[PDB]
């Protein structure tokens, strides 16, 4: 009843057939799983300039 | 009692002032090269300068 089962921009047929972006992990092939990056930022260290 | 006093004086001063956050103004001399198989138009790199 919905074009996108998961909610991600690619539709059911596009996700199933693999006619979408080729850098996406196979775990997102089936419609139930969603293509969703969780990009995060890891701090390494600060430098303080004393003016 | 009268008195007249003349005086001459000379002074030389030097002064060095410096900040502590903008203490220096490095700049680089670099050059781009290509080793792939296709030409690149409007090349712009993002590069990191690291000290140690």
């Amino acid at each position: 009843l919905e074009s996108n089962t998961a909610g991600d921009p690619y539709t059911d047929y596009e996700k199933a057939s693999g006619s979408f972006d080729k850098a996406i992990k196979t775990e997102a092939r089936d419609p139930l799983v969603a293509a969703y990056p969780i990009v995060g930022v890891g701090m390494e260290k600060l430098i303080i300039s004393t003016n | 009692s009268t008195a007249v006093q003349d005086s001459n004086g000379e002074s030389w001063n030097t002064g060095l002032s410096i900040n502590k956050g903008e203490s220096a103004y490095i700049n680089a001399n670099v050059r781009y090269y290509n080793t792939g198989t296709a030409p690149m138009y409007k090349v712009t790199p993002t590069t990191n300068l690291v000290l140690d």
